[PDB]
């Protein structure tokens, strides 16, 4: 019993996502684009979510590596401070 | 023209090439991939 993927859709992908000035790195699976947000999926499977600081580690500011692009990175906690 | 063609897998189509449809992959991904298979961080790649 084996599991092959099929049908393939061409995404704008990326390295890194700077936010604050700090370069931040994948946790787990890869970045993805539609053509106007950043999404984050995973490498098997589509399952587009939004940037967290959970599925995301931040190391290094953002001269370094090559590729590197501008979005906001979503806290959770920044909601619950205000409310 | 088979080493030709399975070279033209391993740089860019990854490993998926032989496991599947072959993927569009950039090949400075792919060293984010395979160094978390041996428990490398993706810091060490892309500063040094």
């Amino acid at each position: 019993v084996t599991y092959v993927p099929a049908q393939e859709k061409n995404f704008t992908t990326a390295p890194a996502i700077c936010h604050d000035g700090k370069a931040h790195f994948p946790r787990e699976g890869v970045f993805v684009s539609n053509g106007t947000h950043w999404f984050v999926t995973q490498r098997n499977f589509y399952e587009p979510q939004i940037i967290t600081t959970d599925n995301t580690f931040v190391s290094g500011n953002c001269d370094v590596v090559i590729g590197i692009v501008n979005n906001t990175v979503y806290d959770p906690l920044q909601p619950e401070l205000d409310s | 023209q088979y080493t030709s063609a399975l070279l033209a897998g391993t740089i860019t189509s990854g490993w998926t090439f032989g496991a599947g449809a072959a993927l569009q992959i950039p090949f400075a991904m792919q060293m984010a991939y395979r160094f978390n298979g041996i428990g490398v961080t993706q810091n060490v790649l892309y500063e040094n």
